[PDB]
């Protein structure tokens, strides 16, 4: 009913029929103001970049447990070729400042059970935790390919070998997921909605970001209640997301990164 | 910091293998005992990892409402009714549905809306109550919240017998904490 | 603001050289004679000349599996910092661990400024005092074996990361992932005999972006 | 929708999500006025007694036929220990005057069929009919433990032996159930509602009641259409009730009854 | 108010461990290194970790049948407290029993708050100072070997029982009958060398319900 919602962005448009509204993190929106730390007049209002970029994220199965999650580093998740003009413009600029408008999608049925927590978090560790190796430029800002387990992050994850790990009780990349709900979020309850709509402004340690070195925002999808269904019900349950950079402004035009 | 206390966070329920999960099960039957029992203390091991408890651990006393949020995750074809009861102390824990429904309670009926926001009224002999304790006292333990199966969960064929109800807690609208302190330290693991 | 506006033990310092001598970085049973001003874990990292911010905490003993830790930090801050970024001024308190008359010189170096670990330019003078940097000198039986002062936020960053920094600090991304560049309030170098405990008090404390607290073992 | 209803009474509260409204018998409510037949100032406004007392009533199976019923004598159904303070106060008073606010509950599913008639009746025979024995104090005012058949009450039930019964065509405790719908009531149709809400004022042959000798009101649940369901559907269908004495007033304080 | 607004000897404290060390509860000839702030008799009760309020006074010596007593209290208050309940703030004075230069750290713990008898989180620092709780640190030849301060009434009780409490403190009535729950002004933990005498001064003293004074032997 009042749950039918359409949202336009450039030459793209998202549509849902089970929305529970859009949550604005910090009750703020990125207004697109130029960073006062740059003298060069920023490149902005690029319609071809102010749109929704949709990508498949993961498959939800009965094996996932509460707090298992998928991470989507930003803006990096869209710095690839599929980032269209947002990407091609980003790659050719030293700095970028922007917010995010996101909708994650996931449908099941009236006979399926389970729920996900969809949230945005600033300075949320996106590094690989299945190794004791130091994170690198090409391994630190990648969209998770597999669901991440939860136990190994409560007290953090030090990039040191297994035997040293014993004398390291806490790492600064710790994430007490029991409170992940304190981050701007929404819940995707299979019985209620098939979409979640969020939007966050630009936050960072500085006016604009040298994105090549920093993924300030992270979109995270974690299961809260495990997926359940009986014999006969659809078994393929997938999660998708439409990500829109809100009024991105670019500074420091230069040759592209490789 | 109160902002955090009001964000509903997950309670830790025990799995059949004594594992901790954010929900409890219900099926086509009405047990003579409560499905879950939470002692109202910000010290409950049950809410030990909720944001509410995490913040409360750094304060000496609280006052005000507590919100226990239950989210039904069963199928859309599953129906049923629960009786959520809050029993103040003095006569011990309620042993039967007859006793539970004699205290503060609300009947939760499943349907279009998925969750039920239950409030444990602040009923206390004192204006403030302790966040933790060595031994339970009348100023640190305030009774129990038990959820019973009023009518059995009912459903058609082709539907799994067990439904999972997510459980969360947080401070209510008039909830407050006071006196900043350091909680008993522990070794992470 | 009120909660964090109180002094909490956050570090310890030790020196075995006299006031009138050249300051030289040293370590003795996990105690340096200089400190990195940050509530987060700090310690000598991979043989660094001075203490740097750590990414994890380690026990001092290789056996016991029990504290003390070899890393310096405000335990109360680490155990309870439900925010991603923070902003504040720092009130530092330095206390001598025994009643022997104090005779010490401390040099405060703003966030990221030169440490200037140079020789004495004049004989028999404390090299740490040979600077325009803010420095303190306490000595005598009229003193009360302690020092306190407040410094402003000096980091080039707008706000400091309270727990993790999901990135590198240099352009070739070779630094230690997880540590932000210049995320501290400067350093304290000390000379003169004695062991001194340090306290931090967060003035006009402001925090941003709520986040999880350190996990606690299930009772 | 407008079918979600909550009702508070003391430290109790009923909730339903399929209400069809509350029916007020005789369009009247017990106002709690003191009986003009008593000189002693009545004890009233006892919050601990003005609440809902919930009790399980019966199990509904496919074997029940139209007009088979369960009777709940009032105030006796709550004169036991489970009657809380209403009971403990009642047992220590010679007289009691009050109305009743009741909600009977019973859920099934969209795939079950059947209906019940929920009504309140004054001077409705609550005596045992499975015997020719004279009703006694401890057998006349008890909540039915088993469903009552219907045939043996159309013309009443004389407390005389089977052979005399032949020359006794009619007894004053007769109940023409074909007209039970003339009593303040509501219908619990499995396809429509899972609850019925009724309320009746105080009626009796006199100003206040010597309850120890008289159960003036009777809550009755009779099936109108037999329970039906197919193989696989939930088989356990139970009926419950929340009974609230409306503004009870007590007179003639004395030692308790045993 | 006037009568009780004056300092009276009410306790004595003793420590044999230095400032820069871990505080550990100890007893030596009936003197602990921590105190329970209450004018009523207090002492280690049935091997309690810290001093608790007593219900009776005992001689220190098992023979003499003469004082000192092994229990701590404000003799003037016990001998003259013609009221059942009292309300007030507490001005505490702590004095070193000899002229050796003082070097001590004292921690004040509000009524019923955690004692936090934990290890040092940093080497060579007074563990008692490793808190946000109000604590005092005095040391040096410029000091005058004493400490004084005033604390507010912190008990969760509206008024404190001055003599007896006709009841138990727990729901299973297993506690020591006669002692009220949290009927004190907190505790004082001390570290550093020396023996210190303690005084109490009852600020804005208010009393309720007149009652008998302690009986005195017939002359």
């Amino acid at each position: 009913s009042d749950r039918v919602s359409s949202d336009t962005a450039g030459n793209t448009a998202t549509n849902t029929q089970s929305t529970v509204g859009r949550l604005f993190g910090f009750g703020q929106r990125h207004k697109g103001k130029h960073p006062a730390s740059c003298a060069d007049t920023a490149t902005d209002k690029v319609l071809a970049a102010e749109r929704y970029y949709t990508i498949k994220l993961a498959s939800w199965t009965k094996t996932q447990e509460s707090f298992d999650h998928i991470r989507v580093p930003l803006p990096h998740a869209l710095a690839g070729e599929n980032g269209g003009v947002f990407s091609s413009t980003l790659r050719r600029h030293y700095l970028c400042k922007c917010g995010w408008r996101i909708q994650v999608q996931c449908n099941a049925s009236q006979f399926h059970a389970g729920s996900l927590l969809v949230f945005m978090a600033p300075e949320f560790d996106t590094s690989n935790h299945s190794t004791e190796v130091e994170p690198r430029a090409d391994t630190a800002f990648k969209v998770d390919a597999n669901w991440q387990k939860h136990a190994q992050i409560l007290t953090g994850h030090a990039y040191v070998n297994t035997t040293t790990k014993v004398n390291v009780p806490l790492a600064l990349n710790h994430q007490n997921f029991w409170q992940w709900t304190t981050y701007p979020h929404q819940i995707l309850n299979l019985r209620t909605n098939t979409t979640c709509d969020l939007e966050v402004p630009y936050v960072n340690v500085c006016p604009t970001s040298s994105w090549t070195q920093h993924a300030n925002w992270t979109l995270v999808i974690a299961v809260l209640t495990p997926l359940q269904y009986s014999q006969g019900s659809a078994t393929t349950i997938e999660i998708t997301a439409s990500i829109q950079p809100v009024k991105p402004v670019f500074n420091g035009l230069r040759h592209t990164v490789v | 910091l109160l902002s955090l206390c009001k964000i509903p966070t997950f309670l830790g329920n025990l799995d059949s293998n004594k594992k901790r999960i954010p929900y409890f099960s219900a099926t086509n039957s009405t047990p003579a005992t409560p499905l879950v029992t939470y002692q109202v203390t910000l010290s409950c091991s049950c809410m030990a990892n909720s944001m509410l408890a995490a913040v409360a651990r750094n304060f000496n006393q609280y006052r005000g409402s507590l919100n226990y949020l239950f989210v039904f995750t069963g199928s859309a074809m599953t129906k049923g009714k629960f009786l959520i009861s809050y029993t103040p102390p003095g006569a011990g824990e309620p042993k039967t549905l007859d006793q539970a429904m004699q205290a503060t309670y609300a009947i939760w009926d499943l349907g279009l809306n998925s969750s039920y926001n239950f409030t444990v009224p602040f009923i206390s002999p004192t204006h403030y109550r302790q966040t933790s304790y060595n031994t339970p006292t009348i100023t640190s333990v305030d009774g129990w919240l038990t959820v019973w199966q009023l009518t059995p969960l009912t459903y058609p064929l082709g539907v799994p017998n067990d439904s999972h109800i997510l459980t969360l807690v947080s401070g209510g609208d008039d909830f407050t904490l006071r006196m900043p302190v350091t909680f008993t330290k522990y070794v992470p693991q | 603001s009120f909660f964090y506006d109180r002094s909490t033990l956050s570090s310890v310092l030790q020196s075995t050289s006299d006031v009138s001598s050249k300051f030289t970085p040293s370590t003795a049973k996990n105690l340096q004679n200089s400190i990195l001003l940050t509530p987060l874990p700090s310690d000598i990292v991979n043989n660094s000349v001075l203490p740097e911010q750590e990414r994890w905490i380690s026990f001092a003993s290789p056996t016991t599996q029990k504290p003390p830790y070899k890393t310096k930090q405000d335990w109360n801050f680490i155990m309870f910092s439900p925010f991603t970024y923070y902003k504040c001024d720092l009130e530092v308190t330095l206390s001598k661990n025994d009643r022997e008359t104090i005779s010490s010189v401390v040099r405060y170096v703003p966030c990221g400024a030169p440490s200037d670990l140079s020789d004495q330019t004049m004989p028999q003078t404390p090299s740490l005092a040979d600077t325009r940097d803010p420095h303190m000198w306490v000595v005598g039986q009229g003193t009360t074996n302690q020092i306190s002062f407040v410094i402003p936020y000096t980091s080039p960053l707008s706000v400091l990361p309270s727990v993790w920094f999901n990135g590198f600090s240099n352009f070739d991304n070779s630094s230690r992932f997880g540590v932000a560049p210049n995320a501290d309030f400067g350093r304290l170098l000390l000379q003169g005999q004695g062991t001194f405990s340090v306290h931090y008090r967060y003035k006009k404390m402001r925090v941003f972006c709520p986040r999880p607290t350190v996990f606690i073992p299930w009772p």
